RNA sequence: ACGAGACUCUGGCAUGCUAACUAGUUACGCGACCGGUCGGCGUAACUUCUUAGAGGGACAAGUGGCGUUCAGCCACCCGAGAUUGAGCAAUAACAGGUCUGUGAUGCCCUUAGAUGUCCGGGGCUGCACGCGCGCUACACUGACUGGCUCAGCGUGUGCCUACCCUACGCCGGCAGGCGCGGGUAACCCGUUGAACCCCAUUCGUGAUGGGGAUCGGGGAUUGCAAUUAUUC
């Protein structure tokens, strides 16, 4: 059928239509180091010194990247590449290869499948915000 | 950049820096000693360099050593190997009156 | 980029002398008629730019532009770039002489005080002629 | 051959484009759209001198975006304070003025025009002449 | 056109889902395409006042909530069929509303 | 006159143009959604018109 | 605090002393099973008594416990 | 405190301070805010100048630093 | 046997399920040349982002240590999560507050302006902080490219609501007094109509550009007054 979760995080989602095609190097569609926010542009660099170009030339992965906040869009693309490359790796050949480059990825950093659950919560009772009082006269 | 060895940074700040104890209130009444006590690195670490930074925040605000080069300083006197920082210092010395209660 | 831009002993506009001690270009903190978005409409309708080297330089763009504002409605503009329309004391956007009376130039003492105003003892006496909150919050406006 | 408008970034491909479009010279200023005030939330202004095709570019992005809108609804997407003194803080607009103006001085560039349902929409002839404009330069000196 | 919308409004989940699923099931016996129920956002009714009657005491609130689930059905038959498949005696507190596009 | 006066420089403010539906009552107003009630009396219905507490 | 209030507990000594041979070591095992052979109208409270009951078992695999 | 220093120039003062920059093999942006007693954005330009005539390879630009880098 | 806990609501996780012509896909595609998807319209993928339901999921469950080796406690991989908010809440009591919430009330009593009415009619809000709650960020971090980060909780109209939320066009410079439409609402305001933090107006140090000291104008949201609380 079709099998298709793309990456995610916080509030953004880069939509990742894993296919056959040209799949070039881009970001947003845009150049390797080339982010106009200009903050977390070497996140992608790293991987691809690894293996050599031939294994880039039939990956389309066509995404729709919207949301606004940055440890949202990113480390959502580096959560899209490392769901990439494990579902391409576990359809085409076998999981063991998948297996080994997702055991480098991930491995190599806990946060891309956990997110931070942190959220803001409730205001309470007599005071400003959640845990804050009103100031108590005698 | 730096052409030499690039671990000099790192292995140039607190070696000897490092305070090695410090002291606890006293007593009921009177304020002019303070019981011994030395720890395992990580609340040495915690106490010694929350003070230290506090310290740096409150009275080095306004800092003629601001960022966009405050990289070279804290990064060459923050991690290990020597004797020069400042607050350091201070707490070294306030450690050796620390030290005088055995 | 450098320039053999000397020190500037002397720093006089407005006839008066005051040592300005930090950089330079920017001493208009005595100059009341130039600076963000009125600079701007002049800017964009003159086209000129900065792109020597700061530090030490000129500043004929403050002459300039107070020059061009002795006669504001040349281009039929109304006028809400100035600093007093409608005012009393001169009927058109003319000139006059000496300084250190702009917050008397913003608080006309004559007919308010001819005209037997209670906002008159407001703007007099220093009260609130808007009528902030005195006793402990709006400390600062009548201090 | 070819170039979507949302592909690759916009900085520096617009610079050219809009160099281009300032040195063309066929623009005569209106003369009453410098002085606005716009909003008070800007200590400053566009010094570009493509100035109005910044609040074009402001209208291309959001209708492009999302249609049908003009130039007042075009910014929910900058929220937190607009600490302005006494009063709180209120939600971007867009001087109407300016939008006539800029609309007299557009005809002929085929970029936007008013559309059926109030607001601004970009042109077919001029959609085709803007991805043409991309394609164009794309082949010669930005993207190839 | 055959396009009807049935809207469905209750402050309970249960009834809701009971009456839902009846409709579907009732469409689905016959020969009858109808599209899933679109569940709507559920907007929440909050009212937020002060538990006492006079003035006095602490400032303690009571937040009363009222949930408003909402879902719509919508398929293609003769109107016939529909007025035969509404009579299907909806429990009370489920409105329910037939409309045609 | 009653023609001469009502609706003259017009009451855009009314306070005592409401009271509770249940009391005759004009403090504690709860006009949202259409209840008028005052809040006591709000309270005392709520579980009735279908406000519950549940946080 | 983790400590099992007195409902949990005896509800999985009835469990464990009528159905010991069902029961294992495993929790999702005796999850289920207390959910085949108990009414528990939480969730919650079936979890902290199949956890009670996978904690008796190991107790009573390395001796007799009295209850 | 007014900074009267050595930044007057005259014909013997000029050409006599503005070249400490090119001639050492310790450059850094500290030595020259917080230790030389002249403002930076003079050695911003002379670094930008030194740019200009080809010597380095500019990157990208910012109010305080400079960013090149030579690959020759 | 009550209370505690359980419980209810609420978050935090589902490459699983249930499927959505109102927000989100489309290569039997036109609005493109010197083989990179192109916004009123283009929506026979049972949906990943959104909505909400049926379930799942966490149990001190695994391991190590301490402890009667009991109840438990600590630490650590594995995990979305190793106690998220709250709501409810015993017995016995205060001469606690409420008769000014109530045709909820016992007793007893005022004016002939029944607090029956009279958009009749100077009752404040002044400034010895006599007191209490408040309106309250300290320079590269303090601030400007309608600047490519960014909201979400909710509200909204013809039964006494003819006092609803507003888009778009009035162009003195944009909220806006005039028109013309949408919305009883996942449908229109709205991808939330003069936005945060950020950005070479810039300070290589700091009483300056860097942050508002009474306090005047350009057009006035349009209110029986506003000043003796509306208004950029």
């Amino acid at each position: 059928q079709s099998v298709q979760v793309f990456g995610r995080k916080k509030t953004a989602t880069a939509v990742a239509h894993c296919k056959r095609g040209n799949g070039l190097i881009k970001v947003n569609g845009r150049p390797l180091e080339m982010i106009e926010p200009r903050t977390l542009q070497y996140k992608l660099l790293e991987p691809v010194l690894l293996l050599g170009k031939e294994r880039f030339a039939g990956v389309d992965i066509r995404v729709r990247v919207k949301g606004g906040g940055h440890v949202a869009q990113i480390y959502a693309i580096r959560q899209s590449i490392s769901k990439a490359l494990v579902a391409y790796y576990q359809k085409y050949v076998d999981e063991a290869s998948k297996k080994e480059i997702k055991d480098i990825l991930i491995q190599y950093d806990r946060t891309l499948l956990v997110a931070d659950p942190r959220r803001c919560e409730s205001k309470k009772f007599g005071g400003p915000g959640a845990r804050a009082r009103y100031q108590k006269s005698y | 950049l730096t052409g030499e060895n690039p671990l000099q940074v790192l292995v140039n700040a607190i070696i000897n820096s490092g305070p090695r104890e410090d002291s606890t209130r006293i007593g009921r009444a009177g304020t002019v000693r303070r019981q011994a006590v030395d720890v395992s690195p990580l609340r040495r670490v915690n106490q010694a360099i929350w003070l230290l930074c506090t310290g740096a925040r409150e009275a080095a605000f306004r800092n003629i050593k601001t960022i966009a080069e405050c990289l070279a300083d804290e990064l060459i006197n923050a991690a290990k190997g020597s004797s020069n920082s400042y607050a350091i210092k201070k707490k070294d010395e306030l450690e050796r009156v620390a030290k005088s209660n055995r | 980029l450098v320039i053999p831009e000397k020190f500037q002993h002397i720093l006089r506009v407005l006839n008066t002398n005051i040592d300005g001690r930090r950089k330079i270009a920017f001493a208009i903190t005595a100059i009341k008629g130039v600076g963000r978005r009125y600079a701007h409409v002049v800017l964009r309708k003159a086209d000129i730019d900065l792109t020597k080297r700061a530090g030490e330089l000129t500043e004929d763009e403050v002459e300039r532009v107070i020059t061009i504002m002795q006669n504001p409605r040349q281009y039929k503009i109304p006028d809400w770039f100035l600093n007093r329309q409608k005012d009393v004391k001169d009927g058109k956007y003319s000139q006059v002489l000496a300084n250190g009376l702009d917050n008397k130039l913003r608080e006309d003492l004559e007919r308010l005080k001819k005209i037997r105003a209670h906002r008159g003892l407001r703007h007099f006496w220093g009260l609130r002629v808007r009528g902030q909150h005195t006793k402990t919050t709006g400390r600062r406006g009548r201090t | 051959p070819g170039v979507t408008v949302k592909d690759v970034n916009q900085q520096e491909f617009v610079r050219a484009l809009a160099a281009f479009l300032k040195k063309s010279g066929k623009l005569k200023v209106p003369e009453w759209v410098d002085t606005v005030k716009l909003a008070k939330h800007k200590e400053l202004a566009p010094y570009d001198e493509n100035w109005f095709y910044t609040r074009a570019a402001s209208t291309a992005r959001h209708l492009y975006l999302r249609g049908g809108a003009g130039v007042g609804s075009m910014t929910k997407i900058y929220g937190g304070r607009q600490r302005n003194g006494v009063m709180p803080s209120h939600f971007s607009r867009g001087s109407k003025s300016v939008a006539r103006r800029v609309l007299q001085a557009l005809e002929g560039l085929k970029m936007v025009e008013k559309d059926q349902d109030g607001g601004r929409k970009l042109t077919p002839q001029g959609q085709r002449d803007l991805d043409r404009i991309a394609g164009q330069v794309a082949a010669a000196n930005k993207k190839h | 056109i055959h396009r009807i919308r049935i809207t469905l409004t209750s402050r309970n989940v249960k009834s809701l889902e009971k009456v839902c699923a009846d409709l579907i099931r009732g469409a689905k016996e016959k020969n009858l395409k109808v599209k899933g129920p679109v569940r709507m956002p559920t907007k929440t009714l909050r009212i937020t006042t002060r538990k006492t009657p006079c003035g006095e005491g602490s400032k303690t609130w009571d937040r009363f909530q009222m949930r408003i689930h909402k879902r719509l059905i919508d398929l293609h038959s003769p109107s016939e069929i529909v007025k035969q498949i509404t009579s299907i005696s909806i429990e009370p507190g489920v409105e329910v509303e037939v409309t045609i596009a | 006159g009653h023609q001469q006066l009502y609706w003259s420089h017009p009451r855009k403010f009314g306070q005592g143009s409401r009271s509770c539906r249940v009391c005759s009552n004009r403090h504690g107003l709860i006009r949202k959604y259409g209840l008028n009630m005052c809040r006591q009396c709000f309270r005392q219905y709520a579980k009735d018109i279908g406000f519950i507490k549940l946080d | 605090g983790r400590v099992r209030t007195k409902t949990v507990k005896k509800a999985a000594r009835v469990i464990i002393e009528k159905y010991y041979t069902r029961l294992g070591n495993d929790f999702h095992t005796n999850k289920r099973v207390c959910e085949e052979i108990a009414i528990i109208p939480s969730k919650k409270l079936r979890n902290k008594i199949a956890g009670y009951v996978t904690h008796l078992m190991k107790r009573i695999q390395r001796g007799p416990v009295r209850g | 405190d007014k900074l009267n220093n050595l930044v007057l120039f005259d014909k013997a003062t000029y050409d006599k301070l503005c070249k400490e920059v090119p001639n050492y093999k310790l450059i850094t942006p500290a030595v020259v805010s917080e230790r030389l007693k002249i403002r930076g954005s003079l050695a911003r330009a002379a670094l930008q100048e030194l740019l200009s005539k080809g010597l380095i390879k500019l990157v990208s630009k910012h109010r305080a630093q400079v960013i090149y880098t030579r690959n020759t």
